[PDB]
């Protein structure tokens, strides 16, 4: 249990870090929220 | 020039309709129009 205990509770730490720092791995919702904001501006240009 | 109220409006050739008011934005003294991210007028400079 408590090895079990320390290396979930570490593991966890880093989940931090790892979105703490690197950018990268919300690309996916990161890609969602562009191409809807893409979108529209290139639907809004066709105004012009 | 009426403020805080949706007006009709021609400024120096400028045509549009909206909503005007007191801003914050430092225009640059040679400017005219402020504009925003599609484009689309998003302030202005009163000649006068
Ligand atoms: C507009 O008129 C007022 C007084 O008639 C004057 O003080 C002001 O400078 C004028 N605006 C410009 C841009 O000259």
């Amino acid at each position: 249990q408590k090895l079990i205990a320390n290396q979930f509770n570490s593991a966890i730490g880093k989940i931090q870090d790892s979105l703490s720092s690197t950018a990268s791995a919300l690309g996916k919702l990161q890609d969602v929220v562009n191409q809807n904001a893409q979108a529209l501006n290139t639907l809004v240009k066709q105004l012009s | 020039l009426v403020k805080n109220k949706c007006v009709n409006f021609n400024f120096n050739g400028l045509t549009g309709t909206g909503v005007l008011t007191e801003s914050n934005k430092k225009f640059l003294p040679f400017q005219q129009f402020g504009r925003d991210i599609a484009d689309t007028t998003d302030a202005v400079r009163d000649p006068q």
